[PDB]
């Protein structure tokens, strides 16, 4: 299609969120470039309101696993793609991120061109969240995270759901868990590509840059696709 | 004698309406056209008595969503439509748009045939409404999503009904739903026999005009109906 | 079938009605033999509880129109047959009968057999009529009763539906309708033949007995269908 | 409103004749029964003035032949029924019956219904015949073979027409031929509009009576229709 | 094919009808524009022949109605399309305005490009209409005009064949009919495309203009079509 | 760790109530076996405190119809199961029985296994009922129609929602409607991930025992599931 | 085939393992009947030699899983059985059960009719059970067993190979799981089925006789099938 031809070579990417959980609010703004011929990101995001009332490792399914039309997806496919068909008009993201005896995420995004910068805008809202828990607390691990994303096909809406969960590594040796129901929906309204029952094999590196001072993330993630046997 | 082929081409098409929020009276005027065949609908609103109470997204389901005779019905469902052939003579319809955790709408519309203009005059009532909340503080972003509403016979009162839920959207992430619940019936004869059950498909495209300065809305909607199969 | 092999020769009818119009109760028995082979019914109608509330043309798609097990498929179908095929466990119908500018009839049935004889056992159950109008002040005519009866299949509740309507003679040169919307359900549990809208071209002839004494009706129907291009 | 479910089943006829053929005056009188779902018909007709002075095969184009509403239509023509649907109102149908090398018939006939029996009345005038002729002198055998009659429309009076020959058998071997020129023409209001060009093609077997002693005639009749293929 | 890209843009018409309707002659010339990829029509007519014995809305069949080469076919047809196929050579239509209880119209005309623009030149010929009637006495009123026209191919003559009523309006309250009968005819020789069982939803808005002196009428027409279920 | 295997053959149930309709209490006592790999489910209640207040098929919804875990469902659709998923922990289920024109129900049921049997444990309070209706008048058939189940998913609470109407059978031929609200809820962890939208499809059929003489229900009932395509 | 016949209605079956575990021997008979049309097992275990140096837990995938042609196979496979095909010749069936953190069974089996009680005779060697650990520590709990055995088709030994793993429940709270790998060869030579990749869904529920003295287990299974989506 004509939407595919737009991320050939390296893109910029921008990425604004506004986040409000449990009355405090915060803000982060992220940049960089994108490599979708590969399927790799590399951003740096920074906390433009001081202090961050959730860990780092929450918000990296809000912030770059919603730009996931920089997905490598291979030669014998090319057809079950609805992220990179939505373009250059774009495509609305919310998911619904519940954590297992804790409260809910409640994100919505949209993912299109600004010109030639692929701008990522997040609106978050979280609540009941208990206090002294792990989110609140600060009680999880700076580690990354990865696993698939079983994306299938919704005719209704003229887009796709996908459904995962994330496994989060606590400092006490636990595991603390993240469900994920995500649904896209074109800003319309060119007729999109719908996918039949692929998955997306993705994992991210989380990091620090030395030379920083504000509570800031260095971000390296891979995306690939599977689970169609076209061949 | 059918009412079916008065809407071929273009329709002139005229709206009134006379609001009563918490005491707080207004009026919305709307004019456009509106192209039967493609569920093509394009018309403008204008608020004659200053501000408005309630956000605009509210009303798009009570001003040009009770005009549903310019539903695109495909070439297998021309006689199960109860909006066109209830025409010359009109309808009425009556709602009770139930807002979760704050009040209630009550309309009364009454679309008819003056002449050659198809004419919506809606009544509209609502009171039990909460200060500092969704609506009346006007927290709703400026955008309507896509829907579904299914329609179903009523025989017992010679007319149709539907039930269905709108998702509004909240400027902090969340979600305002609203639960719709109408009763039409047609003004003398109204069609042969009451319609199967089949659901209609809305899109709707909210938009500005840059060259008013009254408390305005454009709106460009489509519609389209399926539910039935080939028989 | 094993259904189909039941209605070879004459099989006797008997017709038990319970109603209740308005407050009005009556019952109406009826017995006769029915062919169907021919598609034909000779049935003769009493009223047990002396007068009857309501015309006698307005029971005549109650009585002998729910027995249509006894329709003249022709040789290039038999294999749309609900209602042969429903049988000998039987089948559940119910229709809302709505007059115009009147109220409207609830019917129920239950069409099975019993050992040989077929038996319908209706309840009838009516409101809303307004005293002093056609039905209730006995303004119909007694002429028979003729048109078609589209039948459309229905996967959900492993049944059909029908819908038609019926136009009777007033006395005063006017014509009194009658919307038929009608629901038949097997009462279990062997699989049957879903149709693919046919319908059914259908005639009744009324007339009285000149040696009773009773309110009578003696009936003569006539039932064939088409709708179906194989040939 | 429709005249088509009007022939469902079993319908009495009846004929009447009143004849002039030279001067000699007759009356033939017909009753029986016609199946218009087969196109299936059976009468049987008497002379009730002695003697007939005509043969019995020239009366078989005028007694069961203005009849022709007992036509098989199949499912793909039942909109193109002139005579069907000129009913329970009527037509008008006349002729003007030309005998090869002899004289002619002028016959007028008002098909119609009375109560629930569809009455044929002829009125037949024929002149100029000749003595010792194939007609008056009785030399037709007692046969009728299958023909085709070409009906097409006649816009300019509200009606149709056709034209066909008949050829009757002689007793030495040749052939009598007769030219039929009719013109159909409803009482008050005909069909929605004209039908298309199509032909009707009969059969009939004639046959006698044993039990009888008056000069009779049984008739048995098969008549379909084709002339439009598949649309 | 080469005739469907003469018709991109608008394209003025030209038409003149030269009518003699029971004695009385007159004569309309009519001019104006019309838009083919939206199926509008925009004419404006005068009577030269300075009064007219026949209402305006008798005659709009005959002038716009006849100019049907300005049909919206949609994308997934543009193979059914006989009125652009034979064209720029043209074609005759000719047909048969039958008035109920009332005369007849005889008209024909050629439809072909003059150059660019479209000229459309009738003959017309009224007979049978009954003194002080609705259409001699103008009892019609000045409404507008809208049915559908079921179009089906006819092999022998290269052309089509198709056949409507009309129901128009009186000053009484009454319905006064019309039924058409039209046939096309190219006028030779390139073969054209011949449809399958079509129809035209077609509506005509009838209007005055206030600065003119003569009899006139301003017309706007809107034709689309139907019936083929390609998709 | 899967509960899907606890269903395999034969499983023994066992169904308590507390009931309080009115300030009426009682209390029903139901065993039996349920094959969930037909859905075939057959048990046997009795009434432990005398008389029941209520009818017997108004507790069919809340005795037999909170163990949906009995529900065949295809082997396309084995992973979206909520019901078999939150086993052998077990789930919640609280509704809000809406019954037309009259009062409600509201139950608090707690399916679990205790040791091998599957315990159903039903608290039942019902208020604001109506004397000399069609409840506790006891005016309702003896039977239960076939109906449908639309379950989705209600993330932000870990759990499952349904909603849909039964229509329960009167005596005089009228039908009692009753709207259904329920919410479940795992006790300790329940599935992966909840389902995607399907709907259940019941069907039972009502008997008695001929040798009991307190006051019993028979019960057999089939559940199957649909509602999602192959993938 | 002709080995499907054989198991029709109840099948006695003889059990007898001679066992050497660790040094340890002993010996278990059993006996009983087995239902195939539904797949249901009832069995009555003996330790002949008296005491057992292992949990009766974990010889329940030896004894009664290797009898495994008493599975119910559904209407819609009935091809995919090599268990029933390899019939009344036998098969011999082999596993090599692998305890986590601990030692390994070794079992080889030969399941076959001797006239009609079907035999199994089972010669079991273990080796590598660390002293004082869960399995010769008898620190097993005494509950059921219940998990799928993941069949699937091994073309060159013309026999099936499955591989599943057990969940055994320990009395201090842990899991003591038991992967098992199994080979099943006919005895020859008769061609049988060869299945395409099936699964068996199997419970088997463990307790005791009130009435012995000898160490003994009371067994009954329940085996289906799923896995294929023929339908």
């Amino acid at each position: 299609s004509k939407g595919e031809r737009l991320f050939r070579g390296k893109v910029p990417i921008l990425v604004e969120l506004k986040g409000d959980v449990n009355g405090h609010k915060f803000s982060v703004r992220g940049k960089g470039k994108g490599d979708a011929t590969n399927g790799k990101l590399t951003l740096k995001f920074i906390c433009t309101t001081g202090k961050l009332p959730v860990p780092w490792p929450t918000l990296v399914t809000t912030l770059t696993w919603g730009v996931q039309c920089f997905a490598r997806y291979p030669k014998h496919m090319k057809r079950h793609d609805f992220f990179k068909s939505a373009m250059p008009k774009g495509y609305v993201q919310e998911r619904t991120i519940s954590f297992k005896k804790d409260g809910t995420y409640k994100t919505r995004a949209e993912v299109k061109f600004e010109g030639r910068t692929l701008v990522n805008r997040i609106k978050l809202k979280g609540r009941d969240f208990k206090e002294k828990g792990n989110i609140l607390g600060h009680k999880l691990r700076y580690n990354g995270i990865s696993d698939k994303v079983y994306i299938t096909a919704d005719k209704r809406k003229n887009g796709i759901k996908a459904k995962f969960k994330i496994r989060h590594n606590v400092k006490d040796g636990s595991v603390q868990l993240a469900d994920h129901y995500q649904q896209n929906t074109p800003i319309g309204r060119g007729p999109v590509l719908l996918p039949r029952n692929h998955y997306l094999s993705t994992r991210s590196v989380l990091s620090k840059d030395p030379k920083e001072k504000r509570d800031h993330m260095v971000l390296l993630e891979f995306v690939t696709a599977a689970g169609i046997k076209h061949g | 004698s059918k009412g079916e082929e008065l809407f071929t081409g273009v329709v002139p098409i005229l709206v009134e309406l006379d609001g009563d929020v918490n005491g707080h009276k207004f009026s919305v005027r709307g004019e456009g056209e509106g192209d039967a065949d493609n569920g093509k609908l394009d018309l403008k609103f204008i608020c004659t008595t200053g501000k408005l109470p309630v956000p605009w997204p509210t009303l798009v389901t009570t001003l040009t969503y009770g005009v549903q005779c310019f539903s695109r019905y495909p070439d297998h469902m021309k006689e199960h439509d109860f909006f066109k052939s209830a025409m010359p003579e009109g309808y009425v319809q009556e709602r009770t748009i139930s807002f979760k955790d704050d009040g209630t709408y009550k309309t009364r519309a009454e679309v008819k045939f003056e002449g050659d203009t198809l004419v919506n005059r809606i009544e509209l009532k609502g009171i039990d409404f909460k200060e500092d909340g969704n609506i009346l503080g006007h927290k709703l972003e400026y955008n309507f999503n896509s829907h579904e509403v299914y329609i179903t016979a009523d025989d017992e009162k010679n007319g149709i009904k539907a039930e269905f839920k709108i998702r509004h959207n909240v400027e902090d992430g969340s979600v305002q739903l609203a639960d719709h619940y109408q009763q039409n019936t047609p003004i003398g004869d109204g069609p042969d026999l009451l319609p199967d059950e089949h659901y209609l498909s809305t899109q709707s495209v909210l938009s500005k005009d840059p060259n008013e300065k009254r408390d305005h809305m454009v709106l460009l909607e489509f519609v389209t109906a399926d539910g039935i199969t080939e028989g």
